[PDB]
RNA sequence: UUUUUUUUUUUUUUUU
RNA sequence: UAUAUAAUAGAAUAAGAUAAG
C-alpha cells in the first residue's frame, strides 16, 4: 500500500528486538522484513540497525544464496554501512557465490557498491564468476551491473570485462546506458585497445 | 447632517468591553498568583482554570465578531484592546493557532476599512504598528500603508508622554530575537516620534531616560533629535546605581558625546560600588581607552596633553587594583581588558594577574577536556602573549596547557 | 513630463490599463492593422452559435507553455500567505476577508497581471467575437477567473449573465470562456441549456433560491422551479448539455444562455477564465459608476474610457 | 533565441543598460520583457552573480514580485546568504529595493548587516555601490551609513575617488538624509582638488546633492557659486534650470550668478520644456526673488506647450504663479481643462496644492472643480492636518456641497483635531470654512471650533 | 486502442491516485520504451506532473526523484522535486543526515541554513560514525560548497584514526575533498599527503586523479608528495591513461618541477596518446606544455592538428588560450588561426566583455587579422558591450583595435569617457586610449585637458621610450596645458642630465616647452 | 582638513 | 524464483536628481 506510518513499525521493531526474536527468525523471514522495510524508506535507522546486530553468527554461516542477497540488498537500499555484518556477509558470499544466479550477482556487485564495500577479493571474485557465466545474462541484469555507481574500479582485468563487454554491446538498447559503459570504459584501467573497440560498438 | 465615523482611541461600548473586562480581570489574577508564588501544582490548578475561562470567553468573542456586523458598530478603544489581548494571549499561550489567525485576520481587515475611511489618528498608526510588528503577524497591504503612513512627521507631534513610554517599551522588551524583516518598520516607528522624544527631553525620570536611550541605541539608531536627552544625563551623573554607569557609559561612546570631563565622574561612579563587577570593569576599561584615544601631540595643548593622560593612567589604576572581585563569564571579556591594560600601560597587581589567569584558565579547562558543548586560535595566541608578557610564573598551569592545545589544534580558526 | 529616476526608468505602471496596448508576453505582438485576416471564424461556426447560443472554437487558442504560464498566475493570484501585490487593483476578490473558501473567483484582474493583460488582446478570441456581434467594434468589460477546490469545489448553479448587467442598455454582449486545465462533468465543465438564448422573446427568468450548504443535485435540479411549463417542454426534447474542454479551447457564449458550472470532485483545482466583450453603441442605463471605482457616466452616455478598453476595431 | 541562463543574463544586463543610458527605446524593453518571461533557472545551476544579475534585470524592467523568476531569484538569495559577496552585493539590494514583500525585506536586512559588518575592507568601487544600492531602498540603518562614511572618509583622505563617484556619492547620502557635515566636507576637498577633471555634467549633480542634504555651513556654497558662473556659457537649459533649483536650496541672496544665470535661460527660451518652466518657477518661488521678464517669458513658453504638462508641472506652475500674483487668463483656462484629463494622476499633496492654487487666484472651472473634488476621496487617507485644511477650503471655495465627497475630509478634519484647530496661520481660513458650510453640517468639529481647541 | 484511451483520458483528469512509486515507473517505462506516445502528448504529461507534485515523495529515492524530475523537464514542464526537512529528534541517527547532505546535493537545491542545522546536530553524534560514513561525509560537505573547516577538520581527523579500515579510494577521495576545502589547516593536509603516500602502491587511476587534483589545488607547498608519485609513476607512463597524463602535465606547470628529465618521458607519453582528449582536456595539455617550455616543432604541429577537429565547435571560452598559445610559439599556424577567427565571427553574438577584449588584444598585432571581416564586426560589438567592460578589459579591446587600424572616432570617445567614469591606475591602462584617439587625432578640448591631468601625476614613473611614446600621443591629439609637458620635462631630465643635441630632436622640443 | 569609532546594554509600571 | 541501476564543476565586470522633520 506504499503506507508510511514509521511509528508504527518501530514500534513493532522494538518487540522484535526486546524480545530476542531475531536469534530464531529464518532467513527468508529477516529478507523478506529487511526488504518491507526499505521499500518505503524507513526513517528510524537505529531500530533497523539495532535489529540486524542482535541476529549472531550462527545464522550468517549457513544462510542460502538467495535470503543473503535480499539481506544486504535490503541493507544497501536503506543507507546501513556495518562494519561487522558485512564480514559475514563476505564469508557467506565466500562459502556460496558459485550458486548465484545472473541476477543475484549483479543485485550482489551493485549492491555492495552501493555501500562502499571496502574488500576487493570478494568483489574481484563476483565479477570473476559473473565474467565466466556472461553467455546467460539478461537485460535486467546487464543494466543493474554496469549501473553500479564504482564501476570502472571493477572493470580491471581484460579477461573479466571483455565477455561482459561484448554481451552489453550485443543486449542492451537504451543510449543513456551505452553513454554511461563508454564513459566508464573511459575512466576504466582497461587496455588502450579493448576501450577504444567497446566504445566504437557502443556508440555509433 | 454628515455621517462621520471617527472614535477617540483612548462611550460607544458595545458588547466587545464586556467580553475584555473579563480576560482583565482574569488576566491579573493569574499575574497575581505569581506574585503570590514569591503549592506550585496547586497554583497550576487555578492558573489552568483560569486559561480555560478565557480560552471560552475569546471564543465566545470570536464567534460574535464573525456572526455579527459588532466591529463596525464597535468604536475604537474596544477594537485596540481587543487587538491588546489578541497578541497578548499568545505570547503567555492561552491560545490556538486557528483561533488567533481568525481573530488577528479580522482585526487586520477592520484597522485597514477604517484606514481607508481616514479616522486613524496619529496615536493609533504608532499603537496598531507596535502591537502588530512585535507580535510577527504579517500581512502585506497593512505593513505597507503603515510604513508609509509613518513617515508624516507632521502627524507625530504632540504624542502624550505615556504612549511614548509605552511603545518604547514594547519595541525595547522584545528586540532580543525579533525577526529581521520586523526591524526596518520597528526603526521607522522608534524615528517617527524622535522630535516628540526630543523635546519630551526635560521631563523623562532617570530610569526611564536610560530605558529610551537604550531602546533607541539597541535600534542601531543614533537621531539627532535625541541629542539632548543623552547631555542631561552627562549633566545628570550621581543619581544614577553603580551598575547602570556601565550602560550609560556604552551610550554616551556610541553617542559621540564621551570626553574626558564626563569620564571622571563614570569612572568615580562605578568605584563606589560594593563589589565590582565584570562589566563595570569592562565599560570602565573601554571608556579610559577611549578618552586616551583623544589627546592629540600636536594639537592646541599638546604641551598638555602628556599630564592628561598621566591623569587617565592613574584612574585606569584605580579599576586595576580592583581586578580580583568580578567573575568573567567568557574569555573575550578578560582579552579586552588585559589589552586596554597593556596597551596604555597600565599598572596591575600581581594578585590581581593570578586572579584573572587562574580564571582564564580554569574558563579554559572546559573546551579541550570536555569537548562537547568559542575560543578562536587568534584568541588563544593573544592570550598566550599577554600570559609570556607577565611572566609564565603567574599561571605554570595555563602555560602548558595553551601550548598543549596548539599542538593538538583544539581551537578552531577565525574563518571558520 | 516629470523625471524618472535611473532605476525606475523600466518600470511599468501602478494600474495595467495605463498600458496603450498589449505586452510583449505570451504572443510576441498584435499583427499589422491588415494582417488580422487569419483569425477569421468560419461562418458555419457563427450559425451555430445563432442557433444554440453558444460554441466552442474548433481549434485551442494557446500554446501549451502559454497555459501553464497563465495556470501560474491564477496560482499567484490566489495567495494567501503572501498576498499579491496590487490586489487591491481587483475589482473584487474572494480574499477579501482574508479567509479564503473553496471556490476562488477573482474579478478585473488584466489591472494586476502580465499575461492577463495579453489575454484581453489575443486576435483568435477578438476577431471571433467581433464577428459575433455583427463585425463591429469591440470593448473589454470584464474578465473573471474562477478556481476550484482540491474535492469539494462547488457547482455554481443556473444563471444567466445579463441578469447581473442591467446598467447596460441594450443586449450587446458575448462571453469567451478559456479552460486551462482539462474539465468534465466531475472537474468543472459547463453546462448549459442547447436553445435556452431565445426564450421569452429575450426576457430574463427570475433569480434562482438554492441552499449553500448542499450536495449537488438540488443545485442542478432548480431549474424546473425557475421555469414554466412550456419552458419545460421545450427542456424536455433537449436537455441542458455539458461540454468537455481540454486546454486552451475556448467557448462563446450568449449573454442570454442559461449556463452553470459542476463542482470539482477530481484530486487537485481546476480552473477556468471568463472574458466578457460589448460591442459599439452600447449605452449606459443610470447615472454613476458600473464598476466599482470606475468613470462615471451620464444617463444614457456610450460606454468607453481606459477602464473599457478597444481591442479590436475593424477598418 | 535559444540561450544558456547565464548567457540570458548577459544579454539581458546588456539591454537594461541601453535602455537606461542610451535613450529609452520602447522596443528593447518589449524584447527584454518577453525574453524574461519565459526564462527560468529552475534546474539549472548558476553563480550568484548570474542570479543576482537575472533578479535585477527582470526587476528594473517592470515585474513586480509575483512573478516565477522574481521568485526564484529571492529563494536563491534567501538560501545561499553566504555566496552573495560584496561583489554581487549591491546589485540583490537594488532589485529589492522596490519589492515590499517579507523575503525582500529579510533579504535587505540581512544584506545590511553583512554590508555593516564588513564596512571596513572594501574598496572606492564597492563602498559607492554599496552606497549608491542602500540609498534606493529607503532602509534607515544609521549604524551602517556611519560606518560607510567613516570609511569614504579614510578612503578619500588618499585621493582615491573622482568626479563620477563623488556625484554617486553626494546622491546617495543626500538621499539619506544624514547629514553628516565632515563627510560632505571630504567629498568637496576631493572634488576641489580634482581640478579640470569635474567637467559641467559632474558638477551641476554635485551642487544639487549639496543643496538637497542641507548643509548649516555657507562657505561651501560660495565656491560652488563661482564655480557655475565659470560654468555658465556650457549649459544647456536642464542644467540651467538645476541650477536655479540648487541654488534656491542654499537659500543665499547672490547677484551676479543669478544675472548671469537668467540671462542663459532667457538664451535657451526656445528649449525649455514644461519640467524645465516648472522648476524655474519653484526655484523663484523658494528664493522670493520677483523677475517679471523672466515670469512673462515662462508663461509665454508654457502657453506654447501645454500637453507635456504632467501633474507635478502644472501644480508648481500654479502655485507659483498664484504666490507671485502674475496669471494669464488662456493659459490658466488651457491648464485647469487639461488637469481635468489627468485628475487620476494628482499624488496626495499635489491635488491639494493644485485645488489650492485655483481656489486662491478666484479662478474656478466646473470641469477641473468636479474633477479634483470627486478625486479627492482616494487621498484624504495620506494628508496631514494643514493639507486637508487647504483641500477643505479649496473645497468650500468651489461649494461642492456632496456628503459623498465631503464625509472623508470631515473625517481626517476629526481624526487630526488638535493640529487642525491649533495652527498658528489658518484661523481666517478655518472661520471662512465654517461660515460657508454652517454650524449644522457637521455638529463635532463646530462644538470644537466654539472651544477653542 | 479504447482501454488505453480511457486510461489516458482518467489519467489527465485527475482522477487517478498515484503514488510516488507508481510515477516513477510511470517515467521510467515512457522514458526507456516510449512504445506509445507518452511524451509527445502533453496533457498526459501535465496531469502526471499534477500528480507527481501533490504527492508524498519521501518514499523515493534521490536518484528516482532527480530521474523523475528530469523527465519532466525534458518536454517543457518546470518540474523541482519537494525539500526535505531536518529530522526530528528521534531519527537524529548518523545515516539520516547523511541522506539529507546527499539529497541536497543531487537534487542540485543546497539550502545553508539547513547546511548548519544538521552540522549542529552532528557534532553531539560524531562518535557513532563508521568509517565509510566519514569519508562519505566529508566528500558531500565539499561539493555543497561549505565554508566549515573545523568540522571537516575533526572528520579528517577521524578518519586518520580508522585508517585501517579504509580502502584506497576511500582515502583518495578524502585526500582531494580535504584539499577542496579553502580554510582547512595545514598539518592535517601534511599528515593526508604523508598516509596517501603510505597507502600509495594500490592506486587505481581513479585515486591517481584524484590524488593529481588534490595536489593541483594545494600548490608547490607540497612537492615532495608529487615528486613521489612522479617517481612511482615512471614504470605506469607507458600504459597510462591520457586524462591523467594531462594532470600529471598541469601538476608539472603548477609546481614549477625543475628535474626536467621525467618531464620529457610524461610528455612524450601525452603527445603520443593525445589523439584520445576533449576539449577541455586538450586546452589543459596546451597551456601545460605552454608554461613548461615544451613546445618543438613536430609535438606543436601533433597537438594543433588534433585541435584542428575540435576548432569548429569550440566554446566562446576556449578561443582566447589557443590564440594566445600560437601567438607565443614561433612556429606556423596559419591554418588553425584561420579557423579559430572563423569560429570567432561565429560565436561573436554570445561572447562577453572579457572573452571579446582576449580575443581582439591577441589579435592585434596579427597581419592576416587586418583584412578579415572580424574587425568590423567586432568594432561594433565592442561598441555595444562598452557598458559592460571594466578597467582591463576595455584597454585590451582599445589596444586591440587600434593596432587592427579600426577607425571609428565615436568609439574612442565613448571609451575616453567610459575610462573617465573607471579611472586609471597602470599606463597600460591608458595608453591604448590615447593611440585610439591618435588614429583618427581630433577630439574636444575637454578630452585633451582631462587625458592630460591623468597623465601628469603618472610622468614620475615612466621609462625614457614610454615617455615619447606619450609625448608623440600628445603633440598628435594636440595638447597646450604647460604643466604636463613641465613634468614630462623633469621626468627627462634625470635619464639625461645633459641638454647636449645628442638626444634626438623630440628630447630638446619637449625640453624647451 | 583634522572631528570622530572596538559591549552579552534588558531597570521606562499601562489595564490599550 | 524475484517488478529495475542512475552525481563532474571553468568565466572577475562601476550610472547619476523624491515639493522634509
Amino acid at each position: 500500500k506504499v503506507f508510511k506510518q514509521d511509528r508504527i513499525l518501530k514500534q513493532c521493531l522494538d518487540y522484535l528486538v526486546e524480545s530476542n526474536a531475531a536469534v530464531k527468525l529464518s532467513a527468508t523471514s529477516i529478507g523478506a522484513m529487511l526488504n518491507s522495510l526499505a521499500a518505503i524508506r524507513f526513517t528510524y535507522h537505529r531500530s533497523v540497525k539495532q535489529f540486524m546486530i542482535a541476529i549472531s553468527t550462527e545464522q550468517w554461516s549457513e544462510m542460502d544464496a538467495s535470503p543473503l542477497v535480499k539481506i544486504v540488498s535490503a541493507m544497501a537500499k536503506l543507507s546501513l554501512r556495518l562494519p561487522q555484518v558485512l564480514v559475514h556477509v563476505g564469508d557467506r558470499l565466500l562459502d556460496v557465490y558459485t550458486f548465484l544466479s545472473p541476477l543475484d550477482t549483479a543485485l550482489v556487485i551493485n549492491s555492495l557498491q552501493s555501500i562502499g564495500y571496502g574488500n576487493d577479493e570478494v568483489l574481484m571474485m563476483l565479477m570473476r564468476h559473473a565474467a565466466s557465466s556472461a553467455r546467460r545474462w539478461d537485460e535486467v541484469s546487464l543494466t543493474l551491473l554496469f549501473g553500479a555507481s564504482g564501476v570502472h574500479r571493477l572493470l580491471r582485468n581484460v579477461e573479466v570485462a571483455a565477455p561482459l563487454l561484448e554481451q552489453a554491446a550485443g543486449k542492451t538498447s537504451s543510449p543513456h546506458l551505452r553513454q554511461r559503459i563508454a564513459a566508464s570504459l573511459r575512466r576504466s584501467a582497461l587496455p588502450r585497445a579493448l576501450v577504444q573497440s567497446s566504445t566504437s560498438l557502443l556508440t555509433g | 447632517p454628515l455621517p462621520v465615523s471617527y472614535s477617540p482611541g483612548s462611550v460607544t461600548s458595545t458588547a466587545i468591553t464586556a467580553h475584555c473586562d473579563v480576560l482583565s480581570e482574569c488576566v491579573a489574577k493569574a499575574d497575581e498568583l505569581a506574585v503570590q508564588l514569591k503549592t506550585q501544582e496547586g497554583m497550576e490548578e487555578f492558573v489552568e482554570e483560569l486559561k480555560t475561562s478565557a480560552t471560552n470567553e475569546m471564543t465566545a468573542l470570536v464567534k460574535q465578531m464573525q456572526t455579527t456586523p459588532l466591529l463596525q458598530r464597535a468604536g475604537m478603544h474596544e477594537l485596540r484592546r481587543t487587538l491588546y489581548y489578541t497578541t497578548s494571549l499568545k505570547e503567555r499561550d492561552w491560545l490556538e493557532e486557528k483561533q488567533y489567525t481568525a481573530a488577528m485576520r479580522m482585526l487586520t481587515v477592520e484597522v485597514l476599512r477604517r484606514d481607508g475611511d481616514g479616522v486613524l489618528s496619529a496615536d493609533d498608526v504608532l499603537y496598531v504598528t507596535t502591537h502588530v510588528v512585535t507580535a510577527n503577524f504579517y500581512n502585506r497591504h497593512l505593513w505597507n500603508r503603515m510604513e508609509k503612513s509613518l513617515l508624516k512627521f507632521s502627524n507625530y507631534e504632540n504624542i502624550d508622554m505615556s504612549s511614548v513610554k509605552a511603545f518604547s517599551t514594547r519595541l525595547f522588551k522584545t528586540r532580543r530575537g525579533c525577526a529581521k524583516e520586523t526591524l526596518d518598520i520597528r526603526r521607522k516607528v522608534l524615528l517617527a516620534m524622535s522630535r516628540r522624544v526630543g523635546v519630551l527631553a526635560n521631563d523623562f525620570d532617570l530610569p526611564s531616560l536610560l530605558g529610551v536611550l537604550q531602546c533607541y541605541t539597541v535600534h542601531d539608531l543614533t537621531p539627532f533629535h535625541l541629542e539632548p536627552l543623552a547631555i542631561r544625563a552627562t549633566n545628570h551623573v550621581g543619581d544614577f546605581t553603580p551598575h547602570e554607569c556601565a550602560t550609560l557609559a556604552h551610550v554616551l561612546r556610541k553617542w559621540r558625546t564621551m570626553r574626558l570631563e564626563v569620564c571622571e565622574r563614570l569612572v568615580e561612579r562605578i568605584c563606589t560600588s560594593d563589589q565590582l563587577t565584570h562589566h563595570m570593569a569592562n565599560a570602565a576599561m573601554i571608556a579610559i581607552r577611549t578618552c586616551f584615544n583623544q589627546v592629540s601631540d600636536g594639537g592646541r595643548n599638546a604641551m598638555n596633553a602628556e599630564p592628561t593622560r598621566q591623569k587617565l593612567r592613574a584612574m585606569g589604576e584605580q579599576i586595576g587594583c580592583r581586578l580580583d572581585e568580578v567573575e568573567y563569564p567568557a574569555l573575550p571579556v578578560i582579552l579586552s581588558i588585559l589589552d586596554v591594560v597593556v596597551t596604555l600601560k597600565i599598572y596591575v597587581p600581581k594578585k590581581c594577574l593570578q586572579v584573572i589567569f587562574s580564571q582564564a584558565n580554569d574558563m579554559v579547562a572546559i573546551v579541550m577536556e570536555q569537548k562537547d558543548d568559542p575560543i578562536t586560535a587568534e584568541e588563544g595566541r593573544q592570550l598566550q602573549a599577554l600570559l609570556s608578557h607577565y611572566g609564565n610564573d603567574l599561571a605554570p598551569e595555563l602555560s602548558q596547557r595553551m601550548k598543549e592545545a596548539f599542538r593538538e589544534g583544539v581551537l578552531p580558526d577565525e574563518a571558520s | 513630463k516629470s523625471y524618472v529616476l535611473k532605476f525606475l526608468r523600466g518600470q511599468l505602471p501602478e494600474d495595467l490599463k495605463d498600458v496603450n496596448g498589449a505586452l510583449g508576453c505570451l504572443y510576441g505582438t498584435l499583427p499589422d492593422v491588415d494582417e488580422f485576416g487569419q483569425f477569421v471564424i468560419s461562418p458555419d461556426v457563427v450559425n451555430s452559435f445563432h442557433q444554440f447560443g453558444y460554441v466552442k472554437m474548433p481549434i485551442p487558442v494557446l500554446d501549451h507553455q502559454q497555459i501553464d504560464k497563465l495556470a501560474d498566475e491564477v496560482n499567484e493570484l490566489a495567495n494567501n500567505v503572501e498576498h499579491h501585490p496590487k490586489t487591491e487593483r481587483l475589482y473584487a476578490t474572494s480574499l477579501a476577508d482574508l479567509t479564503g473558501g473553496p471556490l476562488f473567483f477573482c474579478q478585473g484582474q488584466w489591472r494586476a497581471a502580465w499575461g492577463m493583460h495579453d489575454l484581453i488582446y489575443l486576435p483568435t478570441i477578438t476577431v471571433a467575437a467581433s464577428q459575433i456581434l455583427n463585425n463591429s467594434l469591440v470593448r473589454l468589460w470584464y474578465d473573471e477567473v474562477f478556481m476550484k477546490a482540491a474535492r469539494t469545489g462547488p457547482c455554481v448553479p443556473w444563471q444567466q449573465n445579463y441578469a447581473r448587467w442591467q446598467h447596460t442598455k441594450p443586449v450587446n454582449h458575448v462571453t469567451v470562456m478559456i479552460a486551462l486545465d482539462t474539465m468534465n462533468k466531475d472537474r468543472g465543465a459547463p453546462c448549459l441549456v442547447p436553445g435556452s438564448h431565445r426564450w421569452r422573446e429575450g426576457g430574463l427568468l427570475p433569480p434562482v433560491s438554492y441552499d449553500p450548504t448542499k450536495d449537488e443535485a438540488h443545485q442542478l435540479n432548480t431549474i424546473w422551479e425557475i421555469i414554466n411549463e412550456e419552458e419545460g417542454e421545450m427542456l424536455m426534447d433537449t436537455p441542458p448539455v455539458t461540454v468537455d474542454l481540454r486546454r486552451g479551447e475556448a467557448l462563446l457564449i450568449h449573454p442570454l444562455t442559461l449556463f452553470a458550472t459542476h463542482g470539482n470532485r477530481s484530486l487537485d483545482a481546476v480552473r477556468c477564465c471568463f472574458i466578457h466583450y460589448m460591442g459599439e453603441k452600447t449605452y449606459a442605463v443610470q447615472n454613476g459608476p458600473l464598476l466599482p471605482h470606475t468613470t462615471k457616466f451620464q444617463a444614457d452616455a456610450m460606454i468607453q474610457g481606459p477602464f473599457y478598453p478597444v481591442v479590436f476595431d475593424p477598418a | 533565441s535559444h540561450l544558456s541562463a547565464r548567457n540570458i543574463a548577459t544579454e539581458a544586463l546588456q539591454m537594461k543598460k541601453l535602455h537606461q543610458e542610451r535613450g529609452g527605446n520602447p522596443m528593447l524593453a518589449q524584447q527584454a520583457r518577453r525574453v524574461l518571461f519565459a526564462t527560468s533557472i529552475a534546474g539549472q545551476n548558476l553563480d550568484a552573480r548570474s542570479v543576482a544579475l537575472l533578479l535585477n534585470t527582470a526587476v528594473y524592467f517592470g515585474m513586480e514580485s509575483d512573478a516565477k523568476l522574481v521568485r526564484e531569484c529571492i529563494d536563491y538569495c534567501l538560501k545561499n546568504d553566504k555566496l552573495i559577496t560584496v561583489d554581487v552585493l549591491p546589485i540583490v539590494v537594488t532589485a529589492c529595493a522596490t519589492l515590499k514583500s517579507r523575503d525582500a525585506r529579510e533579504v535587505i536586512e540581512m544584506q545590511a548587516q553583512k554590508a555593516a559588518r564588513n564596512a571596513k575592507f572594501l574598496d572606492a568601487k564597492d563602498v559607492t555601490n554599496i552606497i549608491s544600492a542602500f540609498s534606493k531602498t529607503g532602509i534607515n540603518h544609521e549604524k551602517l551609513f556611519a560606518f560607510l562614511s567613516r570609511r569614504v572618509q579614510t578612503l578619500a583622505r588618499v585621493g582615491e575617488f573622482e568626479a563620477a563617484h563623488l556625484v554617486i556619492l553626494a546622491n546617495a547620502f543626500s538621499r539619506l538624509r544624514y547629514r553628516d557635515k565632515f563627510l560632505f566636507g571630504a567629498i568637496a576637498r576631493r572634488a576641489m582638488s580634482l581640478r579640470e577633471r569635474v567637467t559641467v555634467n559632474e558638477l551641476v549633480p554635485l551642487i544639487v546633492a549639496f543643496s538637497k542634504i542641507g548643509l548649516k555651513d555657507p562657505k561651501l556654497s560660495k565656491r560652488f557659486a563661482t564655480k557655475a558662473m565659470e560654468y555658465v556659457d556650457q549649459m544647456n537649459a536642464e542644467q540651467v534650470a538645476s541650477m536655479f533649483m540648487a541654488f534656491a536650496y542654499f537659500g543665499i541672496r547672490y547677484d551676479q550668478l543669478f544675472g548671469v544665470l537668467t540671462n542663459r535661460a532667457v538664451e535657451l527660451i526656445d528649449e525649455f520644456n514644461a519640467q524645465y518652466i516648472s522648476t524655474t518657477l519653484n526655484a523663484f518661488q523658494r528664493i522670493g526673488i520677483n523677475n517679471p521678464e523672466l515670469f512673462d517669458n515662462l508663461a509665454e513658453r508654457a502657453l506654447a506647450v501645454v500637453q507635456d504638462h504632467d501633474a507635478r508641472d502644472i501644480s508648481k506652475t500654479v502655485t507659483a504663479l498664484a504666490h507671485f500674483g502674475l496669471k494669464d487668463e488662456e493659459l490658466f483656462k488651457r491648464l485647469a481643462s487639461h488637469a481635468a484629463s489627468i485628475a487620476d494622476q494628482f499624488d496626495a499633496m499635489g491635488l491639494v496644492n493644485t485645488a489650492h492654487a485655483f481656489a486662491r487666484t478666484n479662478f474656478l472651472q466646473q470641469d477641473m472643480a468636479v474633477a479634483l473634488s470627486e478625486r479627492s476621496v482616494y487621498v484624504c487617507r495620506l494628508l496631514d492636518a494643514g493639507e486637508t485644511r487647504r483641500l477643505l477650503w479649496a473645497l468650500a471655495k468651489f461649494q461642492v456641497r456632496d456628503p459623498k465627497i465631503l464625509t472623508p475630509v470631515f473625517n481626517r478634519c476629526l481624526a487630526l483635531h488638535y493640529d487642525f484647530f491649533a495652527d498658528p496661520t489658518g484661523s481666517e481660513e478655518i472661520e471662512e470654512i465654517f461660515d460657508f458650510y454652517g454650524p449644522n453640517f457637521c455638529p463635532p468639529l463646530y462644538q470644537l471650533y466654539i472651544s477653542r481647541g | 486502442p479504447s482501454a488505453l484511451h480511457l486510461i489516458f483520458e482518467r489519467c489527465k483528469l485527475n482522477l487517478v491516485e498515484f503514488t510516488a512509486q507508481d510515477v516513477y515507473q510511470i517515467c521510467t517505462t515512457a522514458y526507456n520504451m516510449d512504445t506509445l506516445g507518452m511524451l509527445q502528448d502533453p496533457d498526459f504529461m501535465r496531469g502526471l506532473h499534477d500528480a507527481f507534485r501533490r504527492s508524498d515523495q519521501t518514499v523515493i529515492s534521490p536518484f528516482q526523484a532527480n530521474l523523475i524530475a528530469d523527465t519532466f523537464r525534458k518536454v517543457g514542464i518546470n518540474s523541482m522535486p519537494k525539500e526535505v526537512s531536518v529530522p526530528e529528534e528521534d531519527a537524529i541517527s548518523p545515516e539520516s543526515l547523511i541522506l539529507v547532505l546527499r539529497n541536497m546535493n543531487i537534487t542540485k537545491q543546497r539550502d545553508e541554513r539547513k547546511i548548519n542545522e544538521v552540522l549542529k546536530l552532528m557534532f553531539p553524534i560524531l562518535d557513532e560514525f563508521s568509517p565509510t560514513q566519514l569519508s562519505l561525509t566529508v566528500t558531500e560537505l565539499a561539493r555543497l560548497k561549505s565554508t566549515n573547516a573545523d568540522f571537516v577538520g575533526k572528520l579528517a581527523k577521524r578518519i586518520m584514526e580508522y585508517n585501517d579500515d579504509l580502502s584506497a579510494l576511500d582515502i583518495s577521495s578524502a585526500a582531494v575533498s580535504l584539499a577542496y576545502c579553502p580554510g582547512i589547516s595545514h598539518n592535517i593536509l601534511y599528515r593526508m599527503m604523508q598516509i596517501v603516500e603510505e597507502r600509495m602502491g594500490e592506486f587505481q587511476p581513479e585515486d591517481y586523479i584524484n590524488v593529481l587534483h588534490a595536489l593541483n589545488t594545494l600548490g608547490p607547498k607540497f612537492v615532495n608528495t608529487f615528486r613521489k608519485i612522479v617517481e612511482c609513476g615512471l614504470q605506469h607512463v607507458e600504459n597510462m591513461d591520457a586524462v591523467t597524463l594531462t594532470n600529471y602535465m598541469v601538476c608539472f606547470s603548477t609546481m614549477d618541477y625543475k628535474q626536467r628529465e621525467h618531464i620529457d618521458i610524461y610528455a612524450d607519453a601525452l603527445v603520443e596518446v593525445a589523439t584520445d582528449l576533449s576539449e577541455k582536456d586538450l586546452v589543459m595539455a596546451f597551456i601545460a606544455l605552454q608554461r613548461l617550455r615544451l613546445l618543438s616543432d613536430t609535438m606543436f604541429g601533433t597537438m594543433a592538428s588534433c585541435v584542428i577537429r575540435y576548432a569548429a565547435k569550440m566554446d566562446p571560452r576556449n578561443i582566447a588560450p589557443i590564440m594566445d598559445i600560437c601567438s607565443t610559439v614561433p612556429h606556423a599556424s596559419d591554418h588553425l588561426m584561420k579557423v579559430l577567427m572563423d569560429r570567432a565571427v561565429e560565436c561573436t553574438r554570445i561572447l562577453t566583455a572579457n572573452q571579446l577584449g582576449d580575443i581582439l588584444d591577441i589579435l592585434g598585432l596579427y597581419p592576416p587579422a587586418r583584412e578579415h571581416p572580424l574587425v568590423q564586426l567586432f568594432g561594433k560589438q565592442a561598441r555595444l558591450r562598452l557598458d559592460l567592460m571594466g578597467p582591463d578589459a576595455l584597454a585590451n579591446a582599445t589596444r586591440g583595435l587600434a593596432n587592427l587600424g579600426y577607425a571609428d572616432p565615436e568609439y574612442y570617445a565613448q571609451a575616453a569617457e567610459t575610462g573617465f567614469r573607471y579611472g586609471f591606475k597602470d599606463w597600460t591602462l591608458l595608453e591604448p586610449m590615447l593611440m585610439g584617439l591618435s588614429i583618427t587625432g581630433q577630439c574636444p578640448p575637454t578630452m585633451v585637458r582631462v587625458l592630460g591631468s591623468h597623465i601628469a601625476p603618472m610622468a614620475r614613473s615612466m621609462s625614457l621610450m614610454e615617455i615619447e611614446r606619450a609625448n608623440r600621443y600628445l603633440r598628435r591629439l594636440g595638447c597646450e596645458d604647460d604643466f604636463v609637458y613641465k613634468a614630462m620635462a623633469s621626468r627627462v631630465l634625470q635619464f639625461v642630465k645633459e641638454v647636449t643635441p645628442e638626444m634626438p630632436e623630440d628630447l630638446q622640443v619637449l625640453l624647451q616647452r
